[PDB]
C-alpha cells in the first residue's frame, strides 16, 4: 500500500485544496495536492484501532466489599455488608464509560471477570480459606434478604463459587431488549409528567449478589469484590463527540455546576507557538 | 349427518348412547392398547378376559345441588366390585387397564351450570393435617362411593378443599390434564379414553391407583324458576385391553 | 510433560457449565425405558394449552368463584372486566402461563384469550373484547375502547370466543416482571347489546376465562421464581 | 470427545428440538378443523 | 421461520375464532385470523425452554454439617455430628423442587458437586487442612456407628475424598428401579391398613455418609456440606399443575393449614385496571 | 491421565488477553440485528472527519 | 478449537478490516470530485 | 436376547424338571419348562459383575 | 491413548463378555440332557 | 504453553474412577502365565451352581 505517491510541480486550472466546508464534507486532501511528494508504503494496517481491540480488554467496572463475621443479631443482613449487592451496569466507574459513549448504540457479549481478596484489619490468627458465591439475581427474581436465604439455593439463577484470592471468569451473551444497548437515550418510560428521564429505565438488567459461603470464625474477615469486564463480538454505531465535562450521575448526562475551562488558556497571545 | 354432538361406544355386551356430546378426549392423544413383549419384565403369560371385563359398569348416581363442591374417584378402585372384572383384581398378583369414562347431566335449555371432568394421572392426595401425617389407606380406596369433596376433614382422611385440587395446586390450573367440560347450555356428556400411563410395564391393581376421575361443578347449576333445584350426575366406566397376571389365591385389603 | 498455563476461573464452580464427570458406578446398567403417554419436550409444547384465569380477583380468599366472571340481564352500554396485561402477575400469575412466564426473564408473542359463555341455552347477548396497545389509559367506556383491537362476540351455539392480543411493540421483547418501558396495555369488555334471558329464568349468568400463550410466543434468560420460597429445610 | 466410558458421564443432552404440543392441545377423538363449526 | 403472515380484510362463512371450549382442545387460534397482520419472521428456536436445559444448571439439593473434634468419650458419634449422613432425597430443598414437580415421571442422570467449607467459631490457631470423604451408603449396607468404622474402608461402595475448600464432582446414572422416578404416586407399599401414603416408600435410594479423615488438632473445625445437583440426559412425561402452596413434608403433598390465599385480590373492582 | 506441566504466569489475569469462557446462560437467543446506519469499525474511520480548533484560546 | 457450545464464549473477534469513511466524511446527496470547484 | 421365550400348556413323556442331583450338575432349568411363559428381552449384559469390576475399585 | 510405556500402567480391562458356567454348573463326564432321565 | 482451565473435581480421589498412572517398577517382566482349570469371569456364572439352603433354622 502506498501511503504517498509521487508527485511533482503543477500549474493547472484544477486546484483540490479549495474547498467549501459549509457543504458538510471533509474533501479527502492528501499531502500530494500541495506539496511535490517521493513514494512511500505505509506498512501498517489499523488493527489496533478497531473497534473490537478499543473495547476488547478487560476495565474494572465495579467494586463491592461484604464481610464474613458473626450474623447472629444482625436485624439487617444486607445493611451489615453480610452479603452486598450491585446493581449491574457499566457507567458506575468512568475510564470505561468516556469510551463507550464515543458510540451512540453498542452491541456486544460481556466476558466478566471477578477478583477477590480478603483483609484482616483488626489483629488476627488463622484464616480459613473463604469461598465467595456470585448470583445472577435478574429482575424479576427474589431478591437476598439473608445472607443465607432460599435465595441462595439459585436453582434456575446461574451462580458462580470461587476462592477469595482467586478469580471467576465467565461470559454472558449480550443480554439487552433491543438490537444494540442505548448509550443515550432521549426519552421516557412513558408519557409520565414527573417520570426520570434517560436511559436508566432502559438499564434494567437487574443486579448480581455476592456473600461469603464460609459461617464465621473469630475474627472477622473484609473481603472486597472487584468486577472486571471486556467486551467480545463488538458492534458500535453513530460516533459522537467525546465527553468533556466530569460526570455526576450513572446514566444522566449531567455535568457539575461551576466546573472548570475545559480548554487550556493560552500563556500568551493568539500569535503566540 | 354425522355430527360430533351424537356418538354410540359398544363396549362388550354395553352400549351408550348420547345425543349431545361434545366430542370426546383420548389422553395424551393415545389409545389403550396390550402391553407389548419389548416393555414386558414379568415373564408369566397374560389373562385376557376381553368382553367379560371391557363392558361398561354405571356406578352410583350423584346428585349436583347448588351447594355441591365436586366428587373424585380413583381406578381401579371404582370398579373393585364389578362383575368379574373385580375379582381377577383381587385374584391376580398385577393386572394393567385402559378406561373409556362417561359422565352424563342432562337438563334444559332455561338450566345454567357447567361441570368439569377432569382425569389426573398419579393424584397423589394432601392430608388435611399438614405437615408429614399420611392419608390412610381406606380414605385413598372410596370405592364406587368416590370420595366427596363437601363432605368433613375425617381422621387419616384426605384434605377436601377443591381451590387446592386436594394436592397444594390451583383449581384453575388442572386444564392442564385430559379433561373436558359438560356446560348445560351445549353439553349433557363427557368422555375420556385413558391409555394405561405408569412408571412400570404392570402393577398392583390395589396397593395402586393410576388415575383418579374428578367432576367438579365451576360454574354453579342454576334451575329455572320453581325448578327442583338438583340434577343428578352419572359416571359410567369401561375397562379396556385389561390384562391380568400372576394369579393365586386372592388379595385381603384393609377394611 | 506437556507444558500448560492455567487462565482465570480455574477451579471456579459455575452451576451453569457443562462438561464431563466420571461415573461413581462404573458399568451399571440402567432399567430398560418403556412406552409412556405424555413426554414433554419443550416448556412452549405446554403453555399453548389454555388453563383459567381467576379474572374475578375480588374475593377475600381463594375461592372457586374468583373464576367466574358475572354477567347481568339488561344492562346496555357498561363494562363488563378490566385488567391489565402484566402476565408475571396479577390476575394471570397463578395461570399456568403467568407460572411459566416467570421462570423467565424476558417474553415477546402472541396471546390468545377466550371466554366461554354459561348462561341458559335460551338467552342471548353481543359483548365487545377490547385490546389497548401501550401508549393510552385502560379505556373508559366502550367508544373509548372500541377504537382499538377489538371483537364483537355473538353468544350462540358456538360457545367460546377465542380473542388473541397480537404482539404490538416497538421493543421485540418485554420483561415478565411489572416493567412501564416494557409494559403492554389493556383488555376490557363491555356488553355490545345486552344479556337478556328466557323467561322463567334469573340471576347472574357467568362467562369462564382461559389463557394460552400462540405459536408465535417466546420466552429466554431463565431465573429463578418468586411464586415458592422456603425457611428450613424440608424433612421426611 | 468422551474422556470417560459411560453414558452418564457425557454432558448434557441437545436439544430436543421436538416440540409437538398437540397430544395436549388437542387431544380430540374426532379432528377439530379450525374455521369448520366445533359442533355440527 | 414466519412468526406472522400477512392477511388483509375478510368477511366469510368461515369463522377460525368461535370454538366450544367444552371438547378440551386449545384451537390454534392466531393473531392473523382475526386483525390485519404483515408478516415477520421468528429469528428464534426455543432452545432454552428445552427441558434439558430447564432442569439442567446445578441446584442446591442439602446442606449438612460435620466438625473434627477429639472424639475421646463420645458415645455417639453421629450424634455428635463426628460424621453425619443424608437421606439422599431430591425435595429437601424447593426451588429445584417445584421445577421438577411440574412433571409427574422424570429420568436423568445426575451430576453431584459437593462444596465443603470450614468455620474456626472458638478463637483458633494453625488449621490443618481437612479432607472430607464422601460415602455411597446404598441401603443393604453397612451403615457407618463411629466415624472410623470398618465401614469407611468402603472397599464396594463408592467414596471421593477431596479437602475443605475444594469441590468434588462425580455423576452417578440414573439409579431408578422403575423407568423413570415417580415425582409423585397415589398408593402404598402394600395394602396395609396404616403404611405411609406417598413416594417415601418408593425413596428408597439410601443415604450418603460424610466424614473428615484427619484426627483432631487442639481446636474445633465446622465443616458445613453443600450438595447441588445437575440433571444431565433429561426424560420428562405428563405435565401437571405447578404448586401453588407451599411445602411441609419430603414426598407428601400436604400444604399447611390456614395457608394464605394465594391469588392476589384486586385493590379495586372486577373492572380495575 | 495426560502428563502437564504449568509454566510460569499460571493462574495470572491479564486485562488484555483474549481466551474462551464458559457462558453463563447457556442457550440463550440474542435479539434479532435490525440494520442501524452510522456503523463504525475503525477509530481510523472518524478521525478523517474534520472538526473546529479552539485556536484562539486566549479567553 | 472452541471448546464450549454457545457462540458468546468465544474470544475475541478479528479485524473488521471494513473502514469506510465515507459515511461520515462526505454525506453529501451530490457528489464532490476533488479538483472540481466546490459550489458550481 | 430374550429372558424368557413364549411357551404353553405341556403333556409329556420328556420331564426336564426331574433330575438327580447326586452327579454334581445344576440343571439348566427356566421358567418355560414348568409354567406357561411369554417373551420377555434381558436388556441387560450382566457388566458390572465382571471379576474386572469387583476387584476393580 | 496410553501416555505411558509399561503395561501395569494402564486402565480397568473392559469385559470378558466370556461367560461359560459349565465347568461348574455341568462338569459331568457323560452328557446330560435337559428331558431325558438323569439315570438311565 | 497450551492454556486451560480446571474444573469443579480437580484433585478428588474417587475409589472408582478408571485411569492411567504410572508404574513404580519401569520395565519388569511379569511370571508367564501357565494354565490353570476353573478360571471365573463373571460372578453370573458362578451364583448358577446350586449350594444347600440352611432351611431347618430353628435350631
Ligand atoms: C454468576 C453470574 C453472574 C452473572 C452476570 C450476568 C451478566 C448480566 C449483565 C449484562 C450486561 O449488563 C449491561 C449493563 C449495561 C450496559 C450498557 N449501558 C450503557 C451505557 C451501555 O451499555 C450493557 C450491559 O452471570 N452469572
Ligand atoms: C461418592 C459417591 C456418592 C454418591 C451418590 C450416588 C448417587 C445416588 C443418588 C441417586 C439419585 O437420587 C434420587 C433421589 C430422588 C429422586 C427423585 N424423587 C422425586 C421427587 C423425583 O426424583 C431422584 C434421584 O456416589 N458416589
Amino acid at each position: 500500500t502506498v501511503a504517498s505517491i509521487s508527485s511533482g510541480p503543477k500549474h493547472t486550472q484544477k486546484v483540490p485544496i479549495l474547498t467549501a466546508n459549509e457543504t458538510g464534507a471533509t474533501m479527502p486532501v492528501l499531502p500530494s495536492d500541495s506539496i511535490e511528494t517521493r513514494t512511500t508504503y505505509m506498512h501498517f494496517n489499523g488493527s489496533e484501532t478497531d473497534v473490537e481491540c478499543f473495547l476488547g480488554r478487560a476495565a474494572c467496572v465495579h467494586v463491592t466489599e461484604i464481610q464474613n463475621k458473626d450474623a447472629t443479631g444482625i436485624d439487617n443482613h444486607r445493611e451489615a455488608k453480610l452479603f452486598n449487592d450491585w446493581k449491574i451496569n457499566l457507567s458506575s466507574l468512568v475510564q470505561l464509560r468516556k469510551k463507550l459513549e464515543l458510540f451512540t448504540y453498542v452491541r456486544f457479549d460481556s466476558e466478566y471477570t471477578i477478583l477477590a481478596t480478603a483483609s484482616q484489619p483488626d489483629s488476627a490468627n488463622y484464616s480459613s480459606n473463604l469461598v465467595v458465591q456470585a448470583m445472577y439475581v435478574p429482575p424479576g427474581a427474589p431478591n437476598p434478604k439473608e445472607w443465607d436465604d432460599y435465595t441462595w439455593q439459585s436453582a434456575s439463577n446461574p451462580s458462580v463459587f470461587f476462592k477469595v484470592g482467586d478469580t471467576s471468569r465467565f461470559s454472558v451473551p449480550y443480554v439487552g431488549l433491543a438490537s444494540a444497548y442505548n448509550c443515550f437515550y432521549d426519552g421516557y418510560s412513558h408519557d409520565d409528567a414527573e417520570t426520570q428521564y434517560g436511559i436508566t429505565v432502559l438499564s434494567h438488567m437487574g443486579s448480581m449478589a455476592f456473600r461469603i459461603v464460609n459461617e464465621h470464625d473469630e475474627h472477622k474477615t473484609l473481603v472486597k469484590i472487584r468486577v472486571y469486564h471486556r467486551a467480545k463480538h463488538v458492534e458500535a454505531w453513530i460516533p459522537r463527540a467525546p465527553r468533556a465535562l466530569p460526570y455526576t450521575s450513572i446514566g444522566r448526562t449531567n455535568y457539575p455546576k461551576n466546573t472548570e475551562p475545559v480548554i487550556k488558556k493560552r500563556k500568551g497571545d493568539i500569535k503566540s507557538y | 349427518g354425522y355430527s360430533d354432538r351424537v356418538q354410540q361406544i359398544t363396549l362388550g355386551n354395553s352400549t351408550i348412547t348420547t345425543q349431545e356430546a361434545a366430542n370426546a378426549v383420548v389422553c395424551y392423544a393415545e389409545w389403550p392398547e396390550y402391553l407389548p413383549d419389548v416393555d414386558a419384565s414379568d415373564v408369566n403369560k397374560t389373562s385376557k378376559p376381553d368382553t367379560s371385563v371391557c363392558r361398561f359398569y354405571t356406578l352410583d348416581s350423584k346428585t349436583w345441588t347448588t351447594g355441591s363442591k365436586g366428587w373424585c374417584w380413583k381406578l381401579p378402585d371404582a370398579l373393585k366390585d364389578m362383575g368379574v372384572f373385580g375379582q381377577n383384581m383381587f385374584f391376580h398378583s398385577l393386572g394393567r387397564s385402559g378406561y373409556t369414562v362417561h359422565v352424563q347431566c342432562n337438563a334444559t335449555k332455561f338450566h345454567s351450570g357447567c361441570l368439569l371432568v377432569v382425569v389426573i394421572p398419579e393424584h397423589q392426595l394432601a392430608s388435611h393435617e399438614g405437615g408429614n401425617v399420611s392419608v390412610k389407606y381406606t380414605f385413598t380406596h372410596p370405592g364406587e362411593r368416590g370420595i366427596d369433596l363437601s363432605s368433613a376433614n375425617e381422621v387419616g382422611g384426605p384434605v377436601k378443599d377443591v381451590l387446592y385440587n386436594m394436592n397444594g395446586t390451583l383449581l384453575g390450573n388442572l386444564l392442564i390434564f385430559p379433561h373436558q367440560f359438560i356446560n348445560l347450555r351445549t353439553n349433557n356428556t363427557a368422555t375420556i379414553v385413558i391409555p394405561y400411563i405408569n412408571s412400570v410395564p404392570i402393577d398392583s391393581m390395589t396397593r395402586h391407583n393410576n388415575v383418579s376421575l374428578m367432576v367438579i361443578p365451576i360454574a354453579p347449576l342454576t334451575v329455572p324458576t320453581g325448578a327442583t333445584p338438583s340434577l343428578p350426575i352419572t359416571v359410567t366406566i369401561a375397562p379396556m385391553c385389561t390384562e391380568f397376571s400372576g394369579i393365586r389365591s386372592k388379595s385381603i385389603v384393609p377394611q | 510433560g506437556l507444558p500448560t498455563t492455567t487462565l482465570p476461573g480455574s477451579g471456579q464452580f459455575l452451576t451453569t457449565d457443562d462438561r464431563q464427570s466420571p461415573s461413581a458406578l462404573p458399568n451399571y446398567e440402567p432399567t430398560p425405558r418403556i412406552h409412556i403417554p405424555g413426554k414433554v419436550h419443550n416448556l412452549l409444547e405446554i403453555i399453548q394449552v389454555d388453563t383459567l384465569i381467576p379474572m374475578n380477583n375480588t374475593h377475600t380468599k381463594d375461592e372457586v368463584n374468583s373464576y367466574l366472571i358475572p354477567l347481568n340481564a339488561n344492562r346496555q352500554n357498561e363494562q363488563v372486566f378490566g385488567t391489565n396485561l402484566f402476565i408475571g402477575d396479577g390476575v394471570f400469575k397463578t395461570t399456568l402461563l403467568g407460572e411459566i412466564v416467570q421462570y423467565y426473564t424476558h417474553w415477546s408473542g402472541s396471546l390468545r384469550f377466550s371466554l366461554m359463555y354459561t348462561g341458559p341455552a335460551l338467552s342471548s347477548a353481543k359483548l365487545i373484547l377490547a385490546y389497548t396497545p401501550p401508549g393510552a389509559r385502560g379505556p373508559q367506556d366502550r367508544r373509548e375502547a372500541m377504537l382499538g383491537t377489538h371483537v364483537v362476540w355473538d353468544i350462540g351455539l358456538q360457545s367460546t370466543i377465542v380473542m388473541t392480543i397480537p404482539w404490538t411493540s416497538g421493543v421485540q421483547f418485554r420483561y415478565t416482571d411489572p416493567d412501564t418501558y416494557t409494559s403492554a396495555g389493556f383488555l376490557s369488555c363491555w356488553y355490545q347489546t345486552s344479556l337478556i334471558l328466557p323467561p322463567e329464568t334469573t340471576g347472574q349468568v357467568y362467562l369462564l376465562s382461559f389463557i394460552s400463550a400462540c405459536p408465535d410466543f417466546k420466552l429466554r434468560l431463565m431465573k429463578d421464581t418468586q411464586t415458592i420460597s422456603q425457611t428450613v429445610a424440608l424433612t421426611e | 470427545i468422551n474422556y470417560y466410558k459411560d453414558a452418564a458421564s457425557t454432558s448434557s443432552a441437545g436439544q430436543s428440538l421436538s416440540m409437538d404440543p398437540s397430544k395436549f392441545t388437542e387431544p380430540v377423538k374426532d379432528l377439530m378443523l379450525k374455521g369448520a363449526p366445533a359442533l355440527n
